[PDB]
DNA sequence: GATACGAATCTTTTTCCGTATAGCCGTAGC
DNA sequence: GCTACGGCTATACGG
DNA sequence: GATTCGTATC
């Protein structure tokens, strides 16, 4: 029944050896568990970095056949108020071991979305039952956590997945699904994911769906761009060239052609232009300020809706005005 | 728990960790009376 | 199969002599233990500087053998409401426990900053009637959270950040009692990443020794990360816009920090900044506020942070 | 072997640390409330914490209650910790007030209510308001005098979801007692002020002279004067001052002297934002301390309205129009930030910076006032009622609907000059 | 009877036009059973609800639809409590056993779909409870989040759900559908018509269908029997006539504040909309070759700012007057 | 009783001030079955509500102008409801911000081509519109909403997409003068000349309601007569705004700013909308001949910025005082 | 007799419906 | 027949 | 915190 699953859920690692990328964290937690003592962990980083697939694999490797009665998992999908923390967590972390297997792991996923009162009531539970219970905290935003809670928690930072790890996972997915992927399409997947395994898995699933024959046909870069409606680098470069060099009429015509022939959204083009403009000379310091401020204002306006033609004209005019400080 | 061969209720409970060492000692001392 | 206490719990101070930092306050606590006339105290300070440990050590050295039934350690984990203050605290304070001369029961109301207003109002009443037999020992990160009527009859002993020398002394004691190979640069890096937090330094040392063995700067920095309030200050104080943009994109974005965290840390650093004009400070605060609004609305992107940095540099360097 | 705020406690009325005018007015009010006539029934004492708001009532009752009592001495303070078996906690105060009304002749005893019930809970709060309201409007010919010492204190930040407001911000009398009680003709609200430095120094010197052997033994009797001056100048709380003095005297070392920090009042905070602080000449430090110590006051929209309504007090309003324009523009910008703490910081930093570059010596300042927004909202509600009545009578007579906007703009003005001007003719 | 928008709503996935990528992904996953969590987004009136309803009816059938599909939108409560209780309980429920007829004539996938339309109006507090809910109950339940602004969707939910973007229905996308509707409804139009309809209804087809229906009704009431002209659908939509626009431009050229204010007062008396006149001014000024680059940049930024202010819900008169004064003083 | 209600048309043919709009309404009423959701946008006083009533009478026969007032209750939001045969009235003014729940309940109760008229749709909050964008689309077989608003700018894009845009131009001077002549013919006032009606029309700025009310007020003041030099009875708040404009253009000081703030507080206590207060202050400031073109451009720029700020803000006093301070600084 | 000091004044106030249960009432049974 | 108990209920509190 | 008035005292 695992085939009738999304690729982001049936490719979830079950062992620590399948969690690519976070090599330092994996090695450190392996040393901790091999040496017995495991400090109170706190996993932080961008979403989709493997902060849950790592802790669940660690729990499975520690409590073999006992992942159920030794691990208590609470997330934002369930209530985690004062009453919950003071009753359920306390009762679970205050009782003796089932078979004297070790310590009782408590996984608190998405602990950032927790009230400060609960985060302060949890600290004494963490410190007073640390002999037989070790707490793990998963959070994407560190500012939501009490500084004392951060103090009484060893911090492991799950950085965005490097290119090598995502490439290895893509290779494994290709082998498991009997698929073919072009290297350019793989690089496009790398740049689209921007450090997120779930994005890569979803785009690969959509590409396999988009193929007439998922067996004898290879997922090309054009498929990877069409399945997500993302702008190709060529059209972004053409738009940037038209805005920077040609007059106002031809630049507007090119922008309309690019956004119409492929249906590309304006915000995606704005992000692409921002990325292509980062590795630019721009000797004058005012050009950078004008570009960043005007493009951020236009992106904020787009996030609230409006007239796409006016916003595109604003983009063109802003870029031209910012690059007039060049000469 | 036992009351067809009736109804059988089989329950299981975990034991608290008993953090205080003097708690067991004071319970033993109290039980001496 | 662990059965091994953490180094934070392993070498926890049991005496008022090995508690490093705040020499004058520790000496005052030692004098209190010697005499016994403990007044009501509200210990305040940053997390992880010995506030709770000092209270527990002084309770142990005052009550002594009567520590089992002489101290009532209440906390945020336990229920702390008006009902609990009116029954459990009332009965503990009202209890007639024989004690050595000049000894009083110590109600350890740790994390008192998280207590409800009605509970503190009932604490006022119970402390007004029971202070000749019991002496409450509050412990909070901010004294303002405890109501002023409660602070009226309670002496205040504010704790300060542990220095780089007391932390080094305690770390060396732990190293000697554990026989751990160390490096001078490693201990300096541990102190630097501690930011005055002794418990954090102990945890970092334990992680370093358990994951890499020898404790040097490289092994400390390959597991522990430099404080982001410092990279934020570095990028906010950068004279050139390109330098700040790089410091952001490589040390806060690719490192894996959310934009909202970058904005909040920037606001806090600007609040606690120095060598900057007041007009510049308020303009930077306004820009940070606009960026915070944009992040909250759902536009959280690197572009907004870059725009914030551009605005800050524009208001710093003028036109 | 005990705290110095006890033992060395006042024994007569003279020892009480209170100003002469405050003592005389409190005594006059008590003497008026003990007469057979009942012009005033309750005395609502109020003030900051530890401002001799409790130690004076007992001393007055020592020489007032026995004089007017019958023959055939102290107070009847309400204990909020007595959990009666067959009695709900709300009914505890009800029983207290219903059994304290029998102390008139041969049983006269003043009723002191310092520890209020859990007024943070809405139900018992309104039950208490009703109970004290019944006391004022009671048909009882004779009732004993009653005093409610509401110790005002700034309630800190809390995790309560909404639970309205007022009692979640401050513990003042207005947040417990309602407007009907405050404006009742039989209520006399005598507010108290922080203890002045002179009386604090006098009482600290009395404590020191009553125990000097240990002071000279610990080489502190010669350093006593500076300690007394610093303690009496840093805090206005007598009990806190005595506790700090005891802690310093009993100690043996070089521990710095510290005391509780007072919370800055609303008008005080407005003055600090507008004018500044004489203690600290650094704007950043002052603003940071103000936000850290009192953030529950600078977060309310009233404080921004307070600045808007009170920034015209600098130099009586003779400052440049550009400064006022900048101040109001930044206030509007902060209003346009949906209450972020950054907006709260900026809206005060800009005002303080603007009022610093134009600070001119020898310029008299005016007085401040609370923002005129409650009057405006009451007038708006009255206009709402008027418009509702006009639209109700309009639809009942003829089938014509009119939008409330048009009623406010066009119909409302012309309706009198049409209908009543033709009533003249009839 | 029924409005033309609801009468020609796509019933099956083969009728949704120009959304080729998402619709073909859904059609291909219809054969299989690995449909992932979906995040439909795009301009309003682009065919998200129609597409999800078509997929729902194709996968399960009318009888199984009620027992295997839950729909929640802005019309109902979608708070944190609702997400925590109703969505979680529905997802936990075992998928109902299809009948023999359902298995014979429908694919009947082993999962069920929770449709959360207009999810951009859901608070971030209630969007955090869906994270694990759409992850642990993934093999028995599927989630379809529909919104107009992805920015309102939190990053975790956007990462968990697949990103399907619905393209804007321009005059080269929904023209075939509009012509089909006109032919089925017996509508007589001139050459070039329905192109102005798609252009005025930019990034939307429902507005275009409504305009076509209104023009058809007007033509039927007239009784002439002649085809519908472009100016008719232009005036019916609310587009400012070109003569009024050129008069506005001429008043702008003569930089007299009093004359501009008087003519703006007259224009607001006419009752036109600020958004339409701003869009038409943009189209006139940007396209005109007579102007230079600097003027075009400044006017583009001014129009952007004016549209941003108008979208906030401000007075049209003041914004239009300020914009025209700025253009005059340029 | 009132002349506005006395001479209110009760049918499509009775309407004789738009012509083209009346013909379009006839076209819409020719087939009452396929009635799309209607959104009337135009200047206030045009007669959009009267046009909606006439259209409903055309669809639902006579008796539409009936008035079955009743009181409802929502959770205690006890908003009054004006019911009529196949016609219900909803005013977003009576419930600000909290309008979403009450409009949802009313819509679901009406659903049970019933028409519900929601006037001044601009006052609807972004949440009520968010509910309505699905309420209209879902139950579009048993209810047809018709909404009239002054300007559709604060209306979300989906609602404008699902509804039909119909423009209602304000009455012209000649036709409104003709309407005034018909009024004075039905109830004789013995006008000295017809020029006074034209001047009243010019002083109404296309608001027929304002023209009728001021004509009735002047007739009552002149004892059922009219005079060539009869004073124009403008609303009091407009006079107060003109006085405030004079104060601003005369006293450029901070005490004058305090006086202006007091005047603004009085205006707000008169329940006058803040946006229209800012608009009238701006336009009265632009009418002063002493100020030069640059000053007027600065005035209009500040007006735009501060009305945007007021739209994106809670407290209205701040923005008005800021605009006054900015214009005062510009003047000197 | 001059001056530091201190008090009055500068202020406005809004909700959970449900529920496990201690005592009360009808009642199965010895 | 009265009891001791199961179900009902008015309700102070809960979050 | 700033203003005005008011005693009280060295
Ligand atoms: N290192 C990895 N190697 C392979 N697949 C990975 C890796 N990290 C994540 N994934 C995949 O991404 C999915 C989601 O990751 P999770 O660990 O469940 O969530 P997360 O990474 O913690 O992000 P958040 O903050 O919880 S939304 C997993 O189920 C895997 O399929
Ligand atoms: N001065 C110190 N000397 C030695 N160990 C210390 C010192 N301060 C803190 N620690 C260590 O910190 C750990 C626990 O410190 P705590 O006193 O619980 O922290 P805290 O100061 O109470 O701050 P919070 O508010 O409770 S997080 C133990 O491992 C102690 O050994
Ligand atoms: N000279 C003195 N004057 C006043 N209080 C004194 C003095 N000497 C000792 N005290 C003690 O200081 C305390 C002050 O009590 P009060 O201020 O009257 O009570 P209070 O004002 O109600 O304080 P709150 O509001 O409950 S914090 C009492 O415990 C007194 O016994
Ligand atoms: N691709 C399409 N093909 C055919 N008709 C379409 C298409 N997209 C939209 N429509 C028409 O649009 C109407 C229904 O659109 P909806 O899907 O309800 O709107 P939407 O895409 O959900 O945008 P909203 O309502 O603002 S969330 C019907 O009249 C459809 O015929
Ligand atoms: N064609 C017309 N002829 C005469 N009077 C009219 C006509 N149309 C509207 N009115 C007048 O307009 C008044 C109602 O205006 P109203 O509908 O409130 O305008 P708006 O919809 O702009 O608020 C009625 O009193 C009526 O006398
Ligand atoms: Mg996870
Ligand atoms: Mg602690
Ligand atoms: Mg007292
Ligand atoms: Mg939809």
């Amino acid at each position: 029944s695992k085939e009738n699953l999304p690729w982001v859920e049936k490719y979830r690692p079950e062992t620590l050896d399948e969690v690519y990328g976070q090599n330092e964290v994996i090695t450190t937690v392996r040393k901790f568990v091999d040496e017995g003592k495991l400090p109170h962990l706190l996993f932080y980083g961008p979403p989709g970095t493997g902060k849950t697939s790592t802790i669940v694999a660690l729990a499975r490797e520690i409590y073999g056949k006992n992942y159920s009665n030794m691990v208590l998992e609470l997330n934002a999908s369930d209530d985690r108020g004062i009453d919950v923390v003071r009753n359920q967590i306390k009762d679970f972390a205050s009782t003796r071991q089932i078979f004297s297997k070790g310590f009782k792991l408590i996984i608190l996923d998405e602990a950032d979305a927790m009230t400060n009162a609960a985060q302060n009531a949890l600290r004494r539970v963490i410190e007073r039952y640390t002999k037989n219970t070790r707490f793990c905290v998963l959070a994407n935003y560190a500012h939501k956590l009490t500084p004392a809670l951060l103090s009484r928690c060893t911090r492991f930072r799950f950085q965005p997945l490097p290119q090598e790890a995502i490439e290895r996972r893509i290779a494994n997915v290709l082998v498991h699904e009997k698929l073919k992927l072009s290297p350019n399409a793989e690089k496009a997947l790398i740049e689209l994911s921007n450090g997120d395994m779930r994005r890569v898995l979803n785009v690969l699933q959509s590409c396999k769906a988009t193929l007439d024959n998922p067996d004898e046909d290879e997922i090309s870069d054009d498929v990877i761009y069409e399945c997500c409606g993302a702008p190709r680098p060529s059209d972004l470069k053409a738009v940037l060239k038209s805005i920077l060099e040609d007059d106002w009429g031809t630049a507007h015509y090119t922008l309309n052609k690019v956004r119409s022939a492929k249906g590309l959204a304006l915000i995606d083009l704005i992000e692409g232009i921002v990325k292509i403009l980062e590795d630019y000379e721009l000797q004058n310091e005012e050009t950078r300020v004008h570009l960043l401020t005007k493009l951020a204002d236009i992106e904020y306006s787009i996030s609230k809706g409006g007239n796409d033609q006016i916003q595109g004209s604003a983009v063109i005019g802003a870029i031209k005005a910012s690059f007039e400080n060049e000469t | 728990i036992l009351s067809y061969p009736g109804i059988v209720i089989e329950v299981c409970m975990l034991e608290k960790e008993s953090i205080d060492e003097a708690a067991q000692t004071e319970i033993e001392l109290l039980m001496e009376t | 199969l662990s059965l091994q206490l953490p180094w934070v719990e392993k070498y926890r101070p049991q005496v008022l002599s090995d508690i490093v930092g705040n020499k004058e306050t520790i000496d005052r606590l030692q004098q209190i233990a010697k005499d016994g006339n403990m007044p009501h105290m509200i210990i305040s300070g940053m997390p992880g500087i010995g506030k709770t440990t000092s209270v527990h050590c002084l309770a142990h050295e005052l009550l002594g053998r009567s520590y089992a039934d002489g101290v009532l350690e209440l906390n945020a984990s336990d229920d702390r409401g008006i009902d609990v203050v009116r029954n459990q605290i009332k009965h503990f304070a009202q209890k007639k426990l024989h004690l050595p001369p000049g000894k009083h029961k110590i109600v350890i109301l740790d994390e008192a900053d998280s207590m409800t207003a009605g509970a503190q109002q009932a604490l006022r009443r119970t402390m007004e009637l029971y202070s000749n037999s019991t002496r409450f020992a509050f412990a909070c990160n901010q004294s303002n959270k405890i109501i002023e009527p409660l602070q009226s009859r309670c002496a205040i002993l504010r704790y300060s950040k542990l220095s780089d020398e007391d932390v080094l002394k305690r770390l060396l004691q732990i190293i000697k009692l554990e026989d751990v190979k160390y490096t001078n640069d490693g201990l300096e890096a541990i102190i630097f990443t501690a930011e005055g937090d002794m418990r954090q330094a102990i945890n970092n040392l334990q992680s370093t020794v358990a994951g890499h063995g020898l404790v040097n700067a490289d092994n400390v920095f390959k597991i522990v990360d430099s404080p982001h309030p410092l990279i934020v200050k570095k990028m906010l104080l950068a004279s050139n816009l390109e330098d700040s943009i790089q410091i952001l994109r490589t040390d806060l974005w690719k490192k894996g920090y959310s934009s909202i965290d970058i904005v909040t840390t920037s606001f806090r650093v600007t609040k606690n900044l120095a060598q900057v004009k007041e007009s510049v400070r308020l303009e930077m605060i306004k820009e940070i506020g606009l960026t915070h609004m944009r992040i909250l609305e759902g536009v959280g992107t690197y572009l907004q942070l870059a725009s914030m940095l551009a605005k800050i540099h524009k208001l710093n360097n003028k036109a | 072997g005990e705290q110095w705020y006890e033992k060395f406690k006042p024994n007569c009325l003279e020892q009480v640390a209170i100003h002469k005018r405050k003592l005389k007015d409190v005594q006059e009010a008590l003497d008026a409330m003990f007469l057979p006539n009942a012009k005033h029934r309750i005395l609502l004492l109020s003030g900051p914490s530890g401002c001799s708001k409790s130690t004076v009532i007992k001393e007055l009752s020592k020489i007032l209650v026995p004089k007017y009592r019958q023959n055939s001495h102290k107070v009847t303070e309400f204990r909020g910790d007595c959990i009666v078996n067959d009695l709900p906690q709300m009914e505890s105060f009800s029983e207290f007030l219903k059994g304290a009304r029998y102390l008139v002749m041969s049983n006269l005893s003043l009723i002191l209510i310092e520890d209020l019930p859990n007024v943070f809970h809405i139900d018992t709060r309104r039950r208490f308001q009703q109970l004290i309201l019944q006391w004022l409007y009671s048909s009882e010919p004779l009732l004993p005098p009653l005093v409610i010492c509401i110790t005002e204190c700034e309630i800190p930040e809390n995790d309560n979801n909404y639970r309205k407001f007022g009692i979640d911000y401050t513990f003042s009398a207005e947040t417990i007692m309602n407007k009907e009680i405050l404006m009742h003709p039989r209520l006399k609200r005598i507010k108290f002020n922080p203890i002045n430095s002179t009386l604090l120094k006098k009482h600290l010197k009395f404590i020191c002279v009553q125990n000097m052997k240990m002071l000279k033994e610990k080489n502190k009797w010669n350093k006593r004067q500076e300690v007394i001056d610093y303690i009496a100048q840093e805090t206005g709380d007598i009990r806190s001052a005595i506790t700090t003095l005891q802690f310093w005297a009993t100690s043996s070392g070089s521990l710095p002297i510290s005391t509780r920090e007072s919370t800055i009042s609303y008008f005080h905070a407005i003055g600090k934002v507008i004018h500044g602080s004489h203690s600290t000449n650094n704007d950043n430090e002052m603003i940071n301390n103000l936000f850290e110590n009192s953030n529950n006051l600078l977060s309310k929209e009233d404080f921004k309205l307070g600045i808007l309504e009170n920034y015209n007090t600098f130099n009586k309003g003779e400052f440049s129009i550009s400064d006022a324009s900048s101040i109001v523009d930044c206030l509007s910008e902060c209003d346009n930030m949906n209450g972020l703490p950054e907006s709260n910081e900026y809206g005060l930093r800009e005002v303080r910076k603007t009022f610093r570059n134009i600070s001119k010596q020898g310029h008299n300042h005016g007085t401040v006032y609370f923002p005129r927004e409650w009057k405006v909202r009451k007038l708006q509600n009255s206009f709402k009622v008027q418009a509702e009545d006009w639209l109700n009578v309009s639809l009942y007579k003829y089938n014509a609907v009119h939008s409330f906007r048009n009623i406010t703009l066009e119909f409302g003005y012309y309706a009198p000059l049409i209908r009543k001007c033709q009533s003249y003719k009839k | 009877q029924q409005p033309w928008v609801e009468k020609y709503r796509p019933k099956n996935l083969d009728e949704v036009t120009a959304q080729d990528h998402a619709v073909t992904v859904l059609k291909k996953t219809l054969k299989s059973a690995n449909l992932p969590h979906m995040l439909f987004y795009g301009p309003p009136g682009t065919g998200k609800t129609s597409t999800i309803l078509a997929l729902t009816k194709e996968l399960y059938g009318p009888d199984l639809m009620k027992s295997r599909i839950l729909e929640l939108n802005a019309s109902d409560e979608r708070g944190i409590s609702i997400v925590r209780e109703k969505v979680k309980n529905f997802a936990r429920l075992t998928v109902s056993k299809p009948s023999k007829h359902d298995l014979e004539n429908y694919p009947c996938p082993p999962y069920k779909i929770i449709i959360l339309d207009e999810a951009d109006s859901m608070t971030a507090d209630a969007q955090s409870a869906l994270r694990r809910t759409m992850e642990t109950y993934s093999g028995v339940t599927r989630f379809c989040l529909i919104c107009n602004y992805v920015t309102r969707i939190i990053d975790p939910l956007a990462s968990r759900c697949s990103k399907f973007r619905f393209k804007a229905l321009d005059a080269s996308n929904a023209i075939d559908r509009l012509r089909f509707i006109s032919e089925q409804e017996n509508v007589k139009c001139d050459d070039g018509v329905l192109e102005r309809i798609l252009d005025i209804s930019a990034g939307d087809l429902r507005r275009g269908i409504t305009l076509l229906q209104s023009a058809s009704k007007g033509a039927q009431y007239l009784g002439d029997g002649k085809n519908i002209t472009s100016t008719q659908v232009e005036e019916l939509a609310g587009v400012v006539p070109h003569d009024i626009l050129i008069e506005i431009v001429e008043k702008v050229k003569s930089g007299d504040f009093d004359e501009i204010k008087k003519y703006v007062n007259t224009f607001m008396k006419s009752g036109w909309s600020a958004a339409s006149v701003v869009n038409q001014l943009h189209e006139y000024y940007i396209t005109n070759d007579n102007f230079d680059t600097n003027f075009k940049n400044q006017i583009s930024w001014l129009l952007f700012t004016t549209d941003s202010r108008l979208n906030n819900g401000t007075n049209e008169h003041i914004q239009l007057l300020n914009l025209l004064v700025k253009i005059s003083q340029l | 009783s009132l002349w506005v209600d006395k001479y209110r048309p009760k049918s499509l043919n009775a309407l004789s001030h738009n012509e083209e709009l009346t013909n379009f309404l006839k076209s819409l009423s020719d087939q009452p079955r396929d009635l799309p959701h209607l959104l009337l946008y135009g200047p206030n006083g045009t007669g959009k509500k009267t046009r909606c009533m006439a259209l409903l009478e055309s669809i639902f026969g006579p008796g539409v102008y009936r008035l079955k007032i009743d009181v409802r209750q929502f959770v205690k939001l006890e908003l009054n409801v004006v019911s009529s045969p196949y016609h219900l009235e909803i005013t977003p003014s009576d419930m600000g911000n909290n309008d979403r729940i009450v409009i949802q309940e009313l819509l679901k109760e009406v659903a049970q081509y019933k028409c519900v008229i929601i006037n001044e749709a601009n006052s609807l909050t972004k949440d009520a519109q968010a509910a309505l964008r699905r309420t209209m689309e879902k139950y579009s077989k048993n209810i047809r909403l018709i909404m009239v608003c002054d300007s559709m700018s604060p209306i979300i894009a989906p609602i404008k997409s699902r509804c039909l845009l119909i423009r209602c131009p304000a009455p012209s001077d000649s036709e409104i003068s003709t309407i005034l002549s018909d009024v004075v013919t039905n109830e004789r006032i013995q006008l000295e000349t017809k020029d006074i009606l034209k001047r009243i029309a010019q002083a109404s700025n296309g608001n027929l309601r304002v023209s009728l009310l001021m004509l009735e007020s002047m007739a009552l003041n002149n004892e059922l007569a009219l005079k060539s030099s009869s004073p124009i009875i403008k609303p009091d708040w407009i006079i107060v705004i003109h006085k405030l404009t004079r104060k601003i253009v005369k006293e450029r000081s901070v005490n004058s700013l305090i006086e202006c703030r007091a005047v603004l507080y009085d205006l707000l206590a008169h329940c006058i909308p803040a946006n229209i207060i800012l608009k009238e202050l701006t336009f009265s400031l632009l009418d002063v001949e002493t100020l030069n073109t640059t000053n007027k451009s600065s005035i209009i720029e500040y007006s735009s910025v501060f009305d945007e700020r007021l739209s994106l803000g809670n407290k209205a006093i701040f923005h008005l005082e800021g605009f006054i301070a900015k214009v005062m600084c510009c003047l000197d």
